[PDB]
């Protein structure tokens, strides 16, 4: 089976740029996605990238200051936040697809990133 | 690449270069993927193994 | 993905999308 681990979550000041990078085991056959849980809401889509792919989708709120990347070498994916607006704090989860039927096949344990104004 | 979902079976000799998500369910997706919001394209894997 | 080269007068035209082709008369 393939496993994904999230690292790099921590508090940042307002306007900071923290690069959320989660490691992936056996990446390449899957497309990975980034969703976050708002304090009172369920997971919503932020970023996802296909292997060696230029297919990019983002939420309109996170649009304009997020990009997603796939290194292809260390089997780790990178998400960059740029000047987060404080209300955008959430816990982000890495997830992957083999053949999506209900949702992504695997869910990562995730991490917490929060911003102080 | 290749596709997993489309609105309907394509006619013969037609090119589909669309990107919009396919709504498997009645749930609105509003341009953002999620549960029951299936991105159509999927890549392949071509290893020497 | 293409390019080509070609009231006293009335232009009449018929367009049809058949077989995945576009035909003009």
């Amino acid at each position: 089976q393939v496993q994904l681990v999230e690292s790099g979550g921590g508090l940042v000041q307002a306007g900071g740029s923290l690069r959320l990078s989660c490691a992936v085991s056996g990446l390449g056959a899957h497309r990975v996605g980034w969703f976050r849980r708002a304090p009172g809401k369920e997971r919503e889509f932020v970023a996802a990238i296909g292997a060696n792919g230029g297919n990019t989708n983002y939420l309109d709120s996170v649009k304009g200051r997020f990009t997603i990347s796939r290194d292809n070498a260390k089997n780790t994916i990178y998400l960059q936040m740029n000047s987060l607006k404080p209300q955008d704090t959430a816990v982000y989860y890495c997830a992957a697809r083999d053949i999506e039927t209900a949702e992504y096949t695997y869910w990562g344990q995730g991490t917490q990133v929060t911003v102080s104004s | 690449l290749y596709r997993l979902f489309r609105k309907s079976n394509l006619k013969p000799f037609e090119r589909d270069i669309s990107t919009e998500i396919y709504q498997a369910g009645s749930t609105p997706c509003n341009g953002v993927e999620g549960f029951n919001c299936y991105f159509p394209l999927q890549s392949y894997g071509f290893q020497p193994t | 993905t293409f390019e080509y080269v070609s009231f006293k007068n009335l232009r009449e035209f018929v367009f049809k999308n058949i077989d995945g082709y576009f035909k003009i008369y």
